[PDB]
């Protein structure tokens, strides 16, 4: 996150890092057992850590699950990030608690101008790179669609939003990916892709999970 | 296109 704010520990109980000996993606958890997270986040093998602020020191709050299934949208294309969502079965439930909570799944579309929650452990420069050991959070407005396409021309799906800030300054960035947009309490986007971080007339693009809401309840159905 | 895992997506 570049331009943000420290969140505070345990401010954001959804937030999740997904953990290969290293920190390398963000995740939201959405009931005990799952986790939505960006598909070109996949790999095997992933520990998911919860209820971290300082993900390089034992706080005492953390539960590290490894995962059993990862699940990539099946129609998922790597080239265009169309259908950018993965989702994560645990090997054992979380433990709920004031720490470690689900974060709402959205029963309607946002709207452009909606005032949206972006967090994660990524990269705070948009020019070189310095990361950071707690938690950060950018609150963001979603762009309108023609913005977006303005902005993206010929690369932005139905299936993407932009939010951020045309000015620059202001956005996700490498080591955010997978993690969460909340607006207005609901899981609206899952950090996907952007032309460098926090550029000039370069706002982040975000997966669209309201489109995906009864794909993803029939697959925990199913798994 | 330039995903938003780390340290990149290519670097993996
Ligand atoms: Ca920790």
């Amino acid at each position: 996150i570049v331009g943000g704010y420290t969140c505070g520990a345990n401010t954001v109980p959804y937030q999740v890092s997904l953990n290969s000996g290293y920190h390398f993606c963000g995740g939201s958890l959405i009931n005990s057992q799952w986790v939505v997270s960006a598909a070109h986040c996949y790999k095997s093998g992933i520990q998911v850590r919860l209820g971290e602020d300082n993900i390089n020191v034992v706080e005492g709050n953390e539960q590290f699950i490894s995962a059993s299934k990862s699940i990539v949208h099946p129609s998922y294309n790597s080239n265009t990030l169309n259908n950018d969502i993965m989702l994560i079965k645990l090997k054992s439930a979380a433990s709920l608690n004031s720490r470690v909570a689900s974060i709402s799944l959205p029963t309607s579309c946002a709207s452009a101008g909606t005032q949206c929650l972006i967090s994660g452990w990524g990269n705070t420069k948009s020019s070189g790179t310095s990361y950071p050991d707690v938690l950060k959070c950018l609150k963001a407005p979603i762009l309108s669609d023609s913005s977006c396409k303005s902005a993206y021309p010929g690369q932005i799906t139905s299936n993407m939003f932009c939010a951020g800030y045309l000015e620059g300054g202001k956005d996700s960035c490498q080591g955010d990916s997978g993690g969460p947009v909340v607006c207005s309490g609901k899981l609206q986007g899952i950090v996907s892709w952007g032309s460098g971080c926090a550029q000039k007339n370069k706002p982040g693009v975000y997966t669209k999970v309201c489109n995906y809401v009864s794909w993803i309840k029939q697959t925990i159905a199913s798994n | 296109i330039s995903a938003r895992k780390y340290p990149s997506d290519w670097e993996e």
